[PDB]
């Protein structure tokens, strides 16, 4: 099996995939929806990480943090989320801005979701961790602004022991919504990720 | 049902973002008219709600489809097409019919409208006339983004035969009215499958105005399809025209500084841009303008975007649109505002321009000078291409026209033309004034081989010159 | 800047580049050459590993396992090599079983080469390990048969502060013989890598 | 320059490797003639190395030009060709002129070879006469696999006037004797630049032996080309055809299970191979037959190979050549020894086989009634394709022949033939003899449908049926 992971401090076109309004700027940041509304966005990291193993039926505990800062220029719907997208049926931590709630929307389904106020974070840069335990099959997300330390937090069981999963693309899919809600922009200067297997 | 409809010898479109309609009627007659413009995409004419500190987006919430509005009521509105229409100016209705509003009950015509209960009186307009409540999850959900709530507003189900019904009577009404097509609102909101039916009840253009006998109401759609999503703006090309939106990101970034011009050669179809009689192409839009950073040009960056739509109005792809803004500050700041109106944007004095918040770039001398550019040279083929490699372009639309222009580096050339030997008239600086140029007066000899000089510290980077403008 | 690293125990051409006779067994080992002869495959980790950072001047320290058994069925030139070939002016590690010679091959020209033979590893399981340090410029090389316990061993300083280099595709590129070398395989069925900025 | 050559109404050739030259005589006229043969590439002819154990290999390292091989001397050659000839069996020498040898000095013909001086007398040959020694490092580096020692073989410099010139009478000379064409040893190891030169001298065909007047020698080179490298067949191209080396892989995976026949429907350019005219196709060879585990077929795995090339046989892309190997149990074993001698391969008692340690791949059903069947076909494009979209695959060359077959799914189907209405005796299995099927009398109504019936469990997979087999 495939047990990968890296350390992105600085953003570079060069290791990532861009669908739609997706790019990188010349301060190495990765940027999603900076010119587009009403529609979706999306990155990935080339690397096509495993997170079944079809040889043991084992599953992949993955780890993952990300610094990203939300705008939205007005003083998922709309939003970033994090997305375990398979090989060209997602599993995706989301950030919806608009109907103001984090959760682990699965298949459109979402498990668990907890409210969040966006005015918490905009402008800033906030902290975000991704983990999920094989053994336990416990999933939990983290959000917190470090300018003050505001953390709305959330956690769930999920089964990723459903043989339809084995690769999937980890990336990053911030979509835009429409008429006022079409300004949010979408910045991540720092990812790291890290799946394993025993 | 892709056809433009313009009044012959005539080319393409602007929208007149919130204008009043009386108003719209003296630009009609006054400058659009004169210039070989195509018509104005008319700002929305229907009810719709009276959102606090009248942001532009209140203009996308409809409370009904009464036609009184803050450019004015029928009276105003029918006036604006009998007069705007005679002048050759044709109008394009923004139809806003996927939704209504998420928020209560201010109709702009005096109409309530009960967002929680899902009534619309004015109407009338209940909850079975909606789709069932839900609301914009993943846009690689293709039901979902059709059928939920985009932006909490109340999604209106396009499949009932009274929802039909209605909106079909409101395009008609305004078909009958005058205008000629209809800038459809969201489709990618919108099965495709019903969105033909309702084209479809339209029936063809009311003979009383001008319009060729039988023919059907230009129909032309917003849908932002920049890849990866499950949606495709293709799923509305059987019939209809689509909004291309990549059009405005690349040659948008191209000039930018983000792309080598020396890349447009090709440009067209090969850049995920759909077959050239397929799109209504456009540079800003009232929506995207406000993004802002990187892609987009707006007037709030000049110089590379006259470049640029005049790139657009040289070439022949699609239909085109430029956009008449009005100057603004925050992302929701609404038109000229005083105690519940809008303030008329009088050009005064006369450089043509515009004044009291309204920026006008239609008269603006580049633009305009080269949407007559573009009529000039109807039915050429792309022909006689140039490049110095890297960010100086130029070509010409046969013994019609030609264009040249400059990011990075004095083009001294020594050029074509591929016209009649003669002189001519640049539009962009200048123009031909009493028979006499107004800004460069240059020669081409017996066979279209000409030489230009545009210089990077210039006003601006392109040159164009065609035979209707030889003296 | 990114810093990459991964652990397979198991190929799945999933997160493989294919070139030439390059495959992947249903036992799960990379595989070159076992088709072919006066050829040259290789197969490259999707992602594309980066080695300096244009924004520090910074390189990459490496660190590399890999076990691989090498087969000629007779009782570079021919052999399999460990490279870092640029992105789409080659440092390369050669496992030359031809001229019998362990090199750092980079441009054609070996930096440091040492003697080998072949008989010590064919047939069975060989421990290679690659390391290049950023601080002392150190390259090094290992080769060690479990079953008995030789080593054939090298080690060089190696300037990879080098302006074009950048980003790199961390692979393997097995080069196979003429007339009686041309039965070489090439087995690769382990491989670890890591890079590291400070 | 890459036409085939062969007796009119014939088709393909056959790699008779190690065979004697007399013995070739017999094969020729015996059994190639009488069944639509093209030729045979004759084993290595002209004065190589002595190596100890003696194996296949030694054949690869030339010691001197004199023809006197473990297949004969001149006088048996001449004989062969002068036989071979006139049955229509054209003689296709491989030729080795890239380099000498890598160890030391017994040749073939009593001459010496001091590879350490780099001294060839028999020639004569010397240092100045090779390229600089180096060896193969990276088949990275274009110059460096063509001018360096391929495995520490010393390396002729094809580039000189001197080594020109002798290549050049090495090949007249064999022109002169008769043969049509030369399997180019290792072009990828030569500049290909001098590689024409060589391919020039060559005078065309000698008149007296059958040849249509001022006719050029077939050129085919050895390049081995599955991507990535520095080198391209393509740069062969110009000047001769190629052995295509991808054919054995891919349709080898095909075959071996690895990949769906259906895929086969496309098969030919769109698979990283050559204009068809352009490749010498075969499925396994000389040398890559000892590679083993995969894609490569030999006899070793006899019922998919014989689809397989049966498939090529059928198929029309470029031009084909069965090979007609010898059992080996090692990878270096020499074919039949007794203390220095080949020991004659006759074909017995007469199911057509051979004996004491040939395995004669031509002389088998299915693979040489399955030339007949290409001859049979001629000037035919593809046509009338048909799958059961997995492992069953059919079609047919125009009202002239036909062809199907199966690794998964007893292809019990009811399909066509697109030929007269009739009977037809199958080749694979059967042939007529004596006015009756030897194996399946199958029937065909009067317009191409007809009924087939291919089990999985039978002996193979693949019904070939013809006009040239219409009783
Ligand atoms: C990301 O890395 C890329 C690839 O190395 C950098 O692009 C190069 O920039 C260097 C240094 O200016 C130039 O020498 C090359 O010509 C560029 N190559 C390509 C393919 O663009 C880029 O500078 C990096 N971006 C960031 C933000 O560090
Ligand atoms: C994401 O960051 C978290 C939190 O810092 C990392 O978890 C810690 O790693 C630090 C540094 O090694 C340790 O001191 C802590 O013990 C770890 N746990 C906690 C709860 O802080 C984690 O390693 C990071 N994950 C990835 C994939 O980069
Ligand atoms: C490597 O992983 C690939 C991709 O998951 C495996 O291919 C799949 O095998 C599974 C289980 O038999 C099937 O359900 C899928 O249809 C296959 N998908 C593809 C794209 O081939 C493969 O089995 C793995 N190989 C090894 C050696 O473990
Ligand atoms: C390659 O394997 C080497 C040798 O085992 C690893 O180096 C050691 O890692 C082990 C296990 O954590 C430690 O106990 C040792 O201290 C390490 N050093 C030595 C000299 O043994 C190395 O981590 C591996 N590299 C990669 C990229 O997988
Ligand atoms: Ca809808
Ligand atoms: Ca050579
Ligand atoms: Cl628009
Ligand atoms: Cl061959």
């Amino acid at each position: 099996a495939t047990e990968t992971s890296f350390i992105i401090d600085a953003f570079n076109k060069t290791n990532l995939i861009l669908q739609g309004d997706a790019t990188v700027s010349s301060n190495g940041n990765l940027q999603l929806s900076y010119n587009s509304y009403d529609s979706m966005s999306r990155a990935f990291y080339s690397a096509p990480i495993q997170i079944r193993d079809s040889t043991t039926g084992n599953v992949a505990s993955f780890d993952t943090n990300f610094t990203m800062n939300i705008r939205t220029h007005r003083q998922s719907a709309v939003g970033l989320d994090f997305v375990l997208v398979p090989v060209q049926d997602t599993v995706t931590v989301e950030f919806d801005t608009f109907l103001s709630r984090i959760s682990i929307d699965v298949n459109n389904n979402d498990i668990k979701s907890v409210p969040w106020d966006v005015h918490d974070y905009d402008g800033q840069n906030a902290e975000v961790r991704i983990t999920y335990n094989s053994s336990t099959k416990v999933f939990s997300v983290s959000l917190s602004n470090p300018s003050t330390g505001k953390s709305n937090n959330v956690s769930t069981t999920v089964e990723l022991e459903k043989e339809v999963y084995d690769w999937v693309s980890v990336g990053f899919s911030a979509t835009s919504g429409a008429y006022q809600w079409s300004y949010e922009t979408h910045d991540v200067l720092s990812w790291s990720f890290s799946s394993k297997f025993i | 049902q892709k056809d433009a409809n313009f009044a012959s010898g005539r080319n393409s479109i602007v929208h007149l973002f919130e204008w009043k309609w009386n108003d719209i009627a003296d630009e009609c007659e006054r400058f659009l008219q004169p210039q070989g413009f195509g018509g104005v995409q008319i700002s929305p004419p229907n009810e719709y709600l009276v959102a606090d500190g009248r942001p532009w987006w209140e203009r996308y919430q409809p409370v009904s489809y009464i036609i009184n509005t803050r450019s004015g009521n029928e009276s105003a509105f029918t006036d604006m097409t009998r007069r705007c229409n005679d002048a050759g100016v044709r109008i394009y209705v923004d139809a806003v019919i996927n939704h209504m509003t998420g928020m209560n009950g201010v109709g702009t015509s005096g109409s309530s409208a009960d967002h929680d209960g899902m009534n619309y009186p004015a109407v009338p307009y209940g909850s079975g006339d909606f789709h069932s409540p839900c609301e914009v999850n993943n846009y690689q959900d293709a039901d979902n983004v059709r059928n939920c709530e985009l932006v909490g507003l109340r999604d209106l189900n396009a499949g009932s035969d009274y929802v039909r019904g209605v909106l079909i009577d409101y395009m008609n009404h305004m078909i009958d009215l005058g205008v000629a097509g209809f800038r459809v609102d969201a489709a990618k909101h919108m099965s495709p499958g019903d969105l033909s039916v309702i084209f479809d009840g339209l029936k063809n253009l009311n003979t009383d105005y001008g319009f060729a006998d039988g023919a059907r109401p230009f129909i032309y759609q917003e849908v932002i399809d920049l890849g990866g999503e499950a949606i495709s703006k293709n799923e509305y090309t059987g019939f209809g025209c689509v909004l291309e939106f990549q059009f405005g990101v690349s040659l948008g970034n191209a000039f930018q500084g983000g792309n080598q011009l020396k890349n447009l050669a090709n440009w067209g179809p090969e850049w995920g841009l759909l077959e050239g009689l397929d799109a209504v192409v456009f540079v800003d839009n009232h929506d995207n303008q406000r993004t802002g950073g990187s892609q987009i040009l707006t007037y709030k960056n000049p110089k590379p975007y006259k470049m640029a739509i005049a790139f657009m109005l040289a070439h022949p792809y699609g239909t085109t649109r430029i956009m008449s803004s009005f100057d603004f500050t925050d992302n929701d700041q609404g038109p000229p505002q005083d105690g519940s109106g809008n303030l008329i944007s009088p050009g005064i004095n006369d450089d043509n321009t515009c004044s009291n918040g309204y920026v006008c770039e239609h008269r603006w001398r580049q633009v305009y000078g080269m949407v007559g550019f573009r009529n000039a040279v109807e039915g050429t083929q792309v022909e006689n291409w140039w490049s110095n490699d890297d960010n100086q372009i130029a070509f010409s639309r046969g013994s019609q026209g030609f264009v040249a222009f400059t990011n990075g580096g004095d083009l001294n050339q020594n050029l074509n033309t591929g016209l009649p030997a003669g002189t001519y008239c640049d539009v962009i600086s200048g123009e031909l004034s009493g028979g006499s140029c107004t800004g460069k007066s240059v020669t081409v000899g017996d066979n279209g081989s000409a030489d230009i000089s545009l210089g990077s510290a210039e006003d601006d980077g392109v040159l164009a010159i065609h035979v209707n403008a030889k003296l």
